[PDB]
């Protein structure tokens, strides 16, 4: 066989990867999904079924599918590890309350043995307070340091602002591909 | 030529009613 | 057959995907129990292509009853099509959110009714209109609280005259019951 | 208010089904065939079965019956109007009506099905208009639909403005076997194939009786025609109030009106018939045929059924005119004639044997009936007036029409 095709779609480029959105309900999650697709603050809904789109950007198609974490879809979650390679997590440091649940959440779904290839990814959500913690406050209380043989890297993102999802994006396509 | 009466031309209303 | 089949519809190419759906029409009109595919089918649900939504919402409608469990995973999708531009989407999604037979999913569709119920578009009013009667002969406490009588009775003093004859058949039908 | 309307095959298979209200399950089709066989065996198939509380209305269609189950007392001819408009479709989408097409066209057709008609209710019926939304090789619904000119859509472009009429009539005659005729009506039949641009609204003129007594002109041949149904195109209220025929015309071949009444002259084929059957020994046809149209009209393509014996065989045909052939498969002797000119009078003398043994039960005696087509012949004597063809934009119309003569129900009752 040859390999020509294959060397010569990547000579400009033929990766394009994946990645997954869970995390606690009204987290930003669909702002933060809009934002990397489009860029711009839509008021959306909560999200009762899910938001599936692609990102593209250095040359990566990064798809992305919001799934939401309310009570009678968190378990749906399971429907999108099939074929699944990323996965972010959007953490909400401004509810308190519900810290212990998506805790208890991640580490559920962290038990999960399908999913084993995917490097941590949380995004330091609700970063327009100064209720938001640092991201080692954060990184300490869920614990990721404690997760053998997963990659976990902390981003801060704005919803507002957009700042810090590049830095998250960088550190993604970093993990994923180990090329030049 | 065509079976069943050949086709013929029509007018366009009544020209001795007005 | 039915791995491959699972496998090509969890694939990324249209190609195999439209393909798949095809087999699935075919085998469900051929008289084969599809319905332990329905949740497969769920994830490639979101498609631009308009062929295959129609198929989707066929799927859906007929492995809804048999899978009221599984049809949770289809509200957003359908809320979604709602404020579609082109009219032929709206009208199709209209038409399959009556046409699902399950008690906790009218419920969620009574936003997208009430937006619709003013669809300026007179297919899209004779949809919502058909929409409204299917609710309302699924729950006739559901469309009196939805407080849909008043718009139906104000769809007949519109224009659209198709649309208008389609309010009064809905009217008649909710009356008749 | 039929629950759902399915395909189904000659064999029980269900080509295709459609739920539309979902209150009656599938599976109750699966109960028609025996109900049917049952129905067939004993004399008391109908058209709209009823399995306990839910009817099971169907239709016999080319290859498979349209069957649509009901449960509530819904509108049986909203049901079978519904029925025809689907049909209709059917056949002008796709050219057969057969089990080839129904299980190669099912992507198309679920969407057709769909589209047509939701939760009981139809919505889409015009066969063009519905190819401008579905199509088997989609963009936003036409405004045609949504306006009020469902059935002439704008826009439309054409080289030429031509329109191709068809003046076909329908001589249906019923003589009793004692000579005189029972049943003689005619059935006019106003189509027309108008190929134009734009959406030209004909202005229908003809002589009609009614009309010249209300211009005063009722003193030539004008046409009483006793039904007179207008196409959908057709605006009913400009005929109510003084007979105006003003409506759009549709783009291809459609029937803007079609006259109906009684006919008081003498039939167009004198067919006198005679039967010499030897008690299981021979037969004898002594067919004769006059021609009591005009000599200057020709029935061409004139095939006069004459029903032989069932067990009859070794015939042997002595006549004049005309090709005679006896068709095993039919059981009758069709007196088949290429030209019949007006006030021909044709011979035939048939004669055959019989087999010795008498046959178990009776077969009847079956009606005959004969083929015969003139085209060019106006035996109404309604006469085409004018065609309004007017168009916002302006154009010169070149209208056509063939009228065209032919044999309907014109059966005569055996001896
Ligand atoms: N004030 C403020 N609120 C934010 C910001 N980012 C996210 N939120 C809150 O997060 C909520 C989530 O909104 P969305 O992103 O549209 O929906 P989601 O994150 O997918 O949550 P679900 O739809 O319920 O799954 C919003 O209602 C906001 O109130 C932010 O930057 N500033
Ligand atoms: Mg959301």
């Amino acid at each position: 066989g040859n390999i020509f095709a294959n060397l010569f779609k990547g000579l400009f480029g033929k990766k394009e990867m994946r990645i997954l959105m869970v995390g606690l309900d009204a987290a930003g999650k669909t702002t933060i999904l809009y934002k990397l697709k489009l860029g711009e603050i839509v008021t959306t809904i909560p999200t009762i079924g899910f938001n599936v789109e692609t990102v593209e950007y250095k040359n990566i198609s990064f798809t992305v599918w919001d799934v939401g974490g309310q009570d009678k879809i968190r378990p749906l979650w399971r429907h999108y590890f099939q074929n699944t390679q990323g996965l972010i997590f959007v953490v909400d440091s401004n509810d308190r309350e519900r810290v212990n649940e998506a805790r208890e959440e991640l580490m559920r779904m962290l038990a999960e043995d399908e999913l084993r290839d995917a490097v941590l990814l949380v995004f330091a959500n609700k970063q327009d307070l100064p209720n938001a913690m640092n991201a080692a406050e954060i990184t300490d209380k869920l614990g990721l340091h404690s997760l053998r043989h997963r990659n976990w890297y902390i981003q801060a993102t704005c919803a507002t602002s957009g700042d810090g999802l590049y830095e998250g994006l960088d550190w993604l396509s970093n993990q994923l591909r180990n090329q030049k | 030529d065509r079976k069943g009466g050949s086709y013929s031309q029509a007018a366009g209303s009544d020209s001795a009613q007005s | 057959e039915i791995f491959e089949l699972k496998a090509e519809l969890n694939s990324d190419k249209k190609e195999k995907k439209k393909e798949a759906v095809k087999k699935v029409i075919a085998s469900m009109t051929v008289g084969k129990d599809v319905s332990a595919l329905f949740p497969d089918v769920v994830n490639c649900m979101q498609t631009d292509n308009l062929e295959l939504k129609k198929l989707v919402y066929l799927y859906l409608m007929n492995y809804a009853k048999s899978q009221p469990d599984m049809a949770i995973m289809a509200v957003n999708t359908f809320v979604k099509d709602c404020e579609d531009p082109n009219p032929l989407i709206r009208a199709l999604a209209v038409r399959t959110m009556g046409c699902i037979r399950v008690d906790k999913i009218t419920e969620y569709l009574c936003e997208p009714l009430r937006k619709c119920l003013k669809d300026e578009d007179p297919y899209v009013r004779k949809t919502a209109a058909v929409c409204v009667a299917k609710l309302h002969d699924i729950n006739a406490q559901l469309v009196e609280d939805q407080g849909f009588l008043d718009t139906l009775k104000d769809l007949i003093s519109d224009s659209n005259p198709m649309v208008v004859a389609n309010a009064v058949a809905a009217l008649s039908e909710i009356a008749e019951s | 208010s039929a629950s759902a309307v399915y395909v189904l095959d000659l064999k029980g298979k269900v080509l295709i089904c459609r739920n539309y209200r979902g209150d009656v399950d599938m599976s109750e089709v699966e109960h028609f065939m025996p109900i049917l066989m049952e129905k067939e065996e004993e004399g008391m198939l109908s058209p709209i079965l009823a399995h306990g509380g839910v009817r099971f209305m169907w239709i016999k269609h080319n290859n498979l019956y349209l069957v649509a189950t009901s449960k509530k007392n819904a509108c049986v001819s909203l049901v079978f109007s519904f029925l025809y408009k689907v049909v209709q479709v059917f056949s002008e989408y796709f050219k057969e009506l057969e089990e080839e097409s129904i299980r190669d066209n099912f992507v198309i057709i679920y969407e057709l099905l769909d589209e047509l008609m939701d939760f009981g209710y139809p919505q889409t019926t015009d066969s063009k208009i519905l190819q401008e939304y579905i199509t088997q090789e989609a963009p936003r619904p036409p405004a045609t639909v949504t306006n009020a000119v469902s059935w002439r859509s704008e826009g439309i472009k054409y080289r030429k403005n031509e329109v191709f009429l068809d003046v076909i009539e329908a001589v249906n005659l019923l003589v009793s076997a004692n000579g005189n005729v029972l049943r003689s009506e005619i059935v006019g039949s106003i189509k027309m194939r108008v190929f134009l641009s734009g959406m030209p609204e004909l202005r229908l003129g003809l002589n009609d009786k009614v009309l010249f007594d209300n211009t005063g002109r009722g003193k030539s041949k004008s046409v009483e025609l006793e039904d007179v149904k207008f196409h959908q195109c057709v605006r009913l209220s400009r005929f109510e109030n003084d007979r105006t025929i003003s409506f759009i015309p549709p783009d291809g071949e459609f029937e803007l009106m079609s006259y109906r009444l009684n006919t008081h002259v003498k039939p167009l084929i004198w067919i006198e018939s005679v039967i010499e059957k030897h008690s299981h020994s021979r037969i004898e046809y002594m067919v004769k045929a006059k021609s009591q149209f005009k000599r200057r009209s020709t029935a061409n393509n004139v095939e006069i059924h004459i029903p032989v014996p069932n067990d009859a065989d070794s015939p042997k045909f002595k006549t004049t005119v005309g090709s005679v052939k006896w068709v095993p498969e039919n059981s009758e002797i069709v007196w088949s004639v290429k030209s019949f000119p007006g006030g021909k009078e044709y011979l035939m003398r048939a004669h055959f044997g019989l087999p010795s043994v008498e046959a178990e039960d009776k077969e009847g005696k079956p009606p005959i009936s004969v083929k015969f087509e003139i085209p060019y012949f106006t035996t109404s004597g309604i006469q085409v007036r004018y065609l309004k063809i007017i168009e916002k934009s302006g154009y010169q119309a070149l209208p056509w029409v063939r009228y065209i003569t032919q044999n309907g129900d014109y059966q005569l009752r055996t001896q």
